[PDB]
């Protein structure tokens, strides 16, 4: 029924740091989203 | 500390246990229900059981949900055709608060048209989702065709009467019914003192007896619903004995006997007669069980199938047949001895939890004045003979049965044919 | 079929705008001077539109 | 008034007052850096090599 | 006249004693008359590989069945006869075979137990028919849409990690398991050191730890050729599935975001902060007067049926938040205030909502523990995750440290500016796409 | 209607010059507008309610 | 004394002239609205035909004949108890925000 | 099996009950 | 409570416009030349509106 359907890989779209599957997202959750807001911070220092 | 029983002179009775626990229950038992309904006002029991927190005279709407959220406290209100029972549980040290809130919500009730109006629409709300399970359905037509008179209302308002149910007909029936004579005030974790006091305080007003409701009669008519969901649903029973009776603890070791419930987790209820003699005729998905109700009145016990609506006639003429065998004296000392065991023990887990127990002594409060303890209780059961559980299924198949079917009913047989 | 001037959108827009909005029965000429504000706004834009070709 | 002035009111005031703190600095550097204020810039580090 | 602190003190507490061969034998006593006797196991899907996911379903399902001392009728009529009930229920982590039963029937519940556990028969037609059994139960499952949407969130949450496994597993793997990984299983995770004996009620722990040594003492926890199961922590993915089927006639959606693990001291606050939150069904009559903000709102507008937070906790992960049920064209509305009400909490919390959260807490806490059944299971699961079973006046005073600075930091940390993990069922499409509700999780204002 | 002709008295000020006659007028219509508008008006409205029973 | 002056307003104020009875007159908050929904029936319809009789009649510019006027005796409070019981539980809603 | 027809609740909780009315092994069936 | 974004009148017609406006997800590059040249208007608007003040 709803128990023969696993989410597909994603591990070539995920990131290094979340690609091991016993490994702590949290641990590298603050890197990655430091990494994208400051991206988001340099575009707006710039416009 | 032990429980203590005290009938006050406006003839509500007190209990408290004090069980020295982190939470205290306190729960008010009325005696009204849907038998106590006429014709005109059915379903104000049920709405009455819906508006236990609207706006009161000591307190509103807004104070008492948001006072008992506080506390952490829990306000249920428990109906049965008998009996309707309002209790709060929270911390001890609360428990004050929340006993102003219920004896200010059991005894100076407003019933403001604008909210009761407001409140119409979870008369449905609740009925919906109680029917969603065909045996609330099923048993509600059962006591419909059984008795022809005040047990056969329903514990859910007509759909007819969802938006008719009037101020003034709760008032009624408030008035009545809800009277200190019918009430009875138990505490667990309480004080007694504590208890008298606030029952003075509040359950002074509206002493006697009230309204009376006449006795149900025996209708045996049948009521089949075709309602084309593909398990069929039959119940097929006869009168028996009021509750606190010596046939009724017999009817109760019948129940055992046939099968009532299975105790081992996806088993095959080996020890239910009942269910190995269908089992052994039907091949298909099945399930059967002794229906025991017991009211203070009259009694109705019986038989309750749930299989494939081909072989509905089949499953009950099967169950109905163990039924005859049991009375025609086929029946085992051991087998009475088991069901003894099993009633026993369904006793003392019932009356384990705080809730059962709060449950158990209000139900013998307002059904026969004392407490019986436990022992005693268990004493009874011991009691019933074998011959008493015969003379019961005797009684049983020759009584005039009522049925109540739900489902396809192609293949259900009548009562007649039965 | 449907009504054009509820169905289409922007006459959907100015009926309910001007041609079927409910309004009150009882009020005055007081009210009137809204609608005279509108026709002074579009009598200015168009005379000053006219001028500007000029000025 | 007598609605908001009550102890959870200055309860929630205390948990946004650094939040609005930090809005102000926020406007007060956003203010001095676009209209080029000299006053304010005049002893700011490095940006005093301008003007 | 005792307090709630002097009741605290009075509870009857639980005593703990182990076995050589590594069975802990817990019991708390109370003069009732009836005790409930189980075994706790940790054994769970979290435990399975791929293969062989489902075993423990199958195992529970045929243990009842029949031992090699007791056929299969037999077990059940001695159970019924002298009047117990026996029951097992199986988790993601743990498994349990417990039995209701009088107090002067403990020695017999106790043989039973014994047997179950170690001497099962696995005999193969039965497992034949539990197979069949168990693919109609999946069929059935899939009806309950509750449990679908919550298997869809340990899927997307979990994926790649074994907690994603459902307990009772895919149906091809049902059909294929056979005799010899059911007893595989049974030999690699039923193993004494990871089993605990716990009764509550009318028990004597001196009797009940002979009955144990009598019967329980051959289980050993010696590994065949030292292979040694290895808990593996699991990996939190944020994620979104979402099974769109317009004919259901309500949506189901279940957000979370990671949570702290079994013993990880913020549970406690975090429960507060649930608890502030609250849950909200149509059939509640409180209404628009609740005290949570998302219920008064829900029943104000009919925003959803239902409504009700979660806190799961695993060993290492968890799953933190909330499960709603609402109409159609109702749920980007529900899922903005639950937004807000997690971003309130987490940013501008108040004193007296923490206090009506710490005392729902204190009530559930205490309410939950009453009755053999849910004491013993509570003993059982204490046991097997915290090592001890936290006494209820230590679970009080962790409550009353709780404080709105408290609930603010801890909120903030699990709930602000966390990617979630969302689960859709029904007719979905009015719920926001991923993009935005991932943008809900933090304020800008803040 | 006090209102009213103030800002009449106003307008007919603003038209006059900065004289001795007219200084006066415009500061007393200045402070007369100021009153209605912010203290009298609500006070006369509290005294209504407070006339027709509210 | 003050019951002269207060007649002397209620003169002036032409509500009694209109037909209209002094609770018709107050403004439509949320608290008026919800004391009106809370009206029973009678005195529900009883108001909306006062007050369409008098938009009717400033419609026309017209008032109602001088022995059809409302007296002030007569005047009848219909909506005060509803309202003042919606403000109070308004005032215990604020309050229990407060603290 | 009574069946109690509960109703779930916070605050305001109604619950009506019935009396044994099986639906046991359904599911197992 | 309602959300502001949509219930508020000139909120709800911005958001029904340009913030939950049901989009294709397909649509390419050549669908953000409209958006440009909507960009290019406001900016010759403007543009003109301070060449004029010396015009
Ligand atoms: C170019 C300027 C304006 C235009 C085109 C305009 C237009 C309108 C229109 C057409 C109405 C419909 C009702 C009526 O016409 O009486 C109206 C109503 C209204 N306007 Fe404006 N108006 C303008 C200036 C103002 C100003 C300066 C104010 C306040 C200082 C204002 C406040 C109002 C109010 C309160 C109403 C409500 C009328 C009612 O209650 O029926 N308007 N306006
Ligand atoms: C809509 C409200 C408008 C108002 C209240 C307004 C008001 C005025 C006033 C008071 C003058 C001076 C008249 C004089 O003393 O000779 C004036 C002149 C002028 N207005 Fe407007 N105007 C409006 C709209 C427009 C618009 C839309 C245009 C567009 C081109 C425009 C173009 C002019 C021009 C070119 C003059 C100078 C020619 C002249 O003074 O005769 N006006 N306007
Ligand atoms: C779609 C909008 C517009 C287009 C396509 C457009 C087009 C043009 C073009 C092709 C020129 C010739 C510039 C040159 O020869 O160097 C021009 C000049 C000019 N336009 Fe526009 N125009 C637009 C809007 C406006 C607006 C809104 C204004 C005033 C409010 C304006 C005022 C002027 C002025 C003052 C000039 C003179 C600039 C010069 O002499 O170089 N234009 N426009």
């Amino acid at each position: 029924s709803h128990t023969d359907i696993r989410v597909p890989d994603f591990s070539d779209y995920r990131r290094a740091e979340v690609l091991d599957s016993t490994k702590s997202s949290k641990e590298s959750s603050d890197a990655r989203k430091g990494f994208s807001y400051l991206i988001t911070a340099t575009t707006t220092v710039g416009v | 500390q032990d429980l203590e029983f005290t009938r006050l002179p406006n003839g509500l009775v007190i209990a408290s246990l004090e069980n020295y626990a982190p939470a205290s229950r306190i729960g008010l038992f009325i005696k009204a229900g849907s038998r106590y309904e006429d014709s005109n006002n059915l379903g104000t029991s049920h709405l009455l059981r819906l508006a236990s927190s609207l706006t009161t005279k000591g307190a509103s709407s807004f104070k008492i949900t948001r006072g008992i959220e506080a506390v952490g406290g829990k306000l249920s209100v428990t109906s049965t055709r008998e009996s309707m029972a309002y209790t709060v549980e929270c911390l001890r040290d609360d428990i004050e608060i929340l006993m102003e809130f219920l004896l200010n919500v059991t005894a100076a009730p407003e019933f403001r048209r604008w909210e009761v109006a407001a409140l119409q629409s979870q008369l449905r709300i609740d009925k919906a989702v109680a029917f969603q399970n065909p045996q609330a359905q099923v048993l509600e037509n059962l006591h419909a065709a059984a008795y022809r008179n005040a047990l056969a209302n329903s514990l859910y308002c007509p759909d007819y009467r969802i938006g008719k149910v009037t101020p003034d007909q709760l008032h009624y029936y408030v008035q009545n019914h809800f009277t200190s004579a019918r009430m009875a005030l138990i505490g667990l974790g309480v004080s007694h003192p504590v208890l008298k006091q606030v029952a003075e305080r509040f359950l002074n007003m509206r002493g006697g007896l009230g309204l009376s409701g006449a006795k149900a009669k025996y209708r045996g008519g049948e009521i089949r619903d075709q309602n084309g969901d593909s398990l069929v649903h039959a119940a097929l029973v006869a009168e028996s004995a009021a509750t606190g009776s010596a046939e009724a603890n017999a009817f109760s070791v019948l129940q055992h006997v046939l099968g009532a419930g299975p105790h081992v987790k996806r088993g095959s209820n080996a020890t239910s007669s009942l269910y190995q003699a269908v089992a052994k005729g039907v091949h298909q998905p099945f399930d059967v069980s002794a229906f025991n109700a017991s009211y203070s009145d009259s009694g109705l016990f019986g038989i309750y199938t749930i299989s494939q609506a081909a072989s509905a006639g089949d499953v009950i003429k099967s169950a109905y047949d163990q039924v005859k065998t049991i009375a025609q004296g086929n029946l085992s000392n051991t087998d009475v001895q088991a069901a003894k065991n099993k009633l026993k023990a369904g006793y003392l887990m019932s009356v384990e939890s705080s809730e059962g127990f709060l449950d158990e002594v209000g139900s013998q409060a307002l059904v026969a004045g004392s407490y019986v303890q436990p022992s005693t209780v268990l004493q009874q059961i011991d009691s019933v003979a074998d011959a008493d559980v015969i003379n019961a299924a005797k009684k049983f198949v020759s009584g005039r049965k009522s049925m109540a079917a739900s489902g396809n009913l192609g293949h259900t047989p009548f009562v007649d044919e039965l | 079929m449907t009504n054009i001037r509820k169905s289409h959108p922007l006459m959907k827009i100015i009926n309910n705008a001007f041609i079927d909005l409910p309004a009150p029965s009882n009020i005055s000429s007081w009210w009137n001077f809204g609608s005279l504000l509108g026709i002074c706004l579009i009598l200015q834009i168009l005379t000053g539109l006219f001028l500007a070709m000029h000025y | 008034l007598s609605r908001f002035l009550g102890p959870r009111y200055r309860e929630l005031a205390r948990n946004w007052i650094p939040t609005a703190s930090m809005w102000g600095a926020v406007g007060a550097v956003g203010l001095v850096w676009a209209t080029d204020w000299r006053l304010i810039l005049d002893w700011v580090p490095y940006i005093n090599g301008k003007f | 006249t005792a307090t709630y602190a002097q009741a605290l003190q009075s509870v009857p507490e639980t005593q703990v004693s182990q076995l050589d061969n590594g069975l802990r034998v817990a019991s708390e006593q109370s003069s009732q008359p009836t005790c409930t006797v189980g075994v706790w196991i940790d054994a769970g899907s979290r435990y399975e590989n791929e293969k062989n996911n489902g075993a423990g379903y199958f195992v529970e399902h045929l243990a009842f069945k029949g031992t090699k001392n007791r056929p299969g009728s037999a077990l059940e009529k001695e159970v019924e006869s002298m009047g117990a009930h026996l029951n097992a229920y199986s988790t993601r982590e743990h498994t349990a075979y417990y039995i209701k039963a009088l107090s002067k029937d403990l020695p017999k519940a106790v043989e039973l137990l014994a047997d179950i556990v170690q001497n099962c028969s696995l005999e193969d037609s039965q497992i034949e028919k539990e197979r069949d059994v168990i693919l109609q139960e999946l069929q059935e499952n899939d009806s309950s849409m509750r449990d679908v949407v919550f298997d869809y969130l340990h899927a997307t949450a979990f994926q790649g990690t074994p907690l994603a496994q459902s307990v009772e597993g895919p149906s091809e793997n049902v059909r294929k398991l056979s005799r010899a990984d059911l007893t595989e299983y049974v030999s690699q995770h039923y193993k004494a050191p990871r089993m605990v004996l716990a009764a509550a009620g009318g028990v004597e722990h001196r009797q009940l730890l002979d009955l144990a040594q009598k019967h329980f003492s051959s289980l050993s926890g010696t590994y065949v050729e030292d292979a040694v199961p290895a808990f593996t922590p699991c990996r939190f993915t944020g994620s979104e599935i979402r099974h769109r089927d317009d004919a259901l006639p309500l949506a189901h959606v279940a957000i979370a975001v990671e949570g702290p693990g079994w013993a990880n001291p913020d549970n406690v606050p975090l429960q507060v902060a649930n608890a502030i939150i609250g849950h909200y069904d149509s059939t509640y009559g409180g209404g628009t007067h609740m005290s949570s903000t998302l219920a008064s709102v829900a029943a104000t507008r009919k925003l959803c049926q239902s409504f009700q937070t979660f806190n799961i906790c695993y060993a290492e992960t968890g799953l933190l938040g909330a499960h709603f049920v609402c109409d159609n064209m109702s749920i980007d509305d529900m899922m903005f205030f639950l937004q807000g009400q997690w971003m309130r909490l987490c940013t501008s919390a108040t004193e007296s909502e923490v206090v009506r959260g710490k005392n729902i807490l204190r009530n559930a806490l205490v309410s939950h523990l009453d009755g053999t059944t849910p004491v013993c299971e509570d003993i059982g699961r204490s046991l097997l995750t915290y090592g001890r079973r936290i006494p209820l006046a230590e679970w009080e005073s962790r409550i009353a440290e709780v404080d709105a600075s408290v609930v603010r930091e801890v909120c903030s940390k699990y709930f602000y500016d966390q990617c979630p993990a969302v689960a859709g069922l029904g007719p979905i499409e009015q719920l926001p796409d991923y993009n935005r509700i991932r943008s809900g999780m933090f304020w800008l204002r803040f | 209607w006090m209102l009213v002709a103030d800002l009449i008295t106003l307008t007919w000020i603003g038209g006059q010059p900065v004289e001795h006659p007219f200084i006066i007028i415009g500061q007393l219509a200045s402070i007369l507008y100021f009153l209605i508008i912010l203290v009298l008006m609500p006070i006369t409205s509290i005294i209504e309610n407070n006339l027709l029973k509210w | 004394w003050l019951e002269g002056i207060r007649k002397w307003y209620y003169n002036a104020a032409g509500f009694n002239k209109l037909g209209l009875m002094r609770d018709d007159t107050i403004y439509e908050d949320d608290d008026v609205k919800e004391a009106i929904r809370r009206l029973p029936e009678n005195l529900y319809n009883d108001r909306v035909f006062r007050i369409k009789r008098a938009l009717d009649l400033t419609m026309r510019q017209q008032i109602l004949p001088k022995e059809q006027w409302t007296k002030y005796e007569e005047d009848k409070f219909y909506l005060e108890p509803y309202l003042k019981e919606v403000i109070r539980e308004r005032k215990e809603r604020e309050e229990w925000a407060k603290k | 099996g009574p069946f109690c027809a509960g109703v779930v609740g916070h605050a305001a909780l109604p619950a009506t009950s019935e009396s044994p009315v099986l639906d046991a092994k359904r599911s197992f069936l």
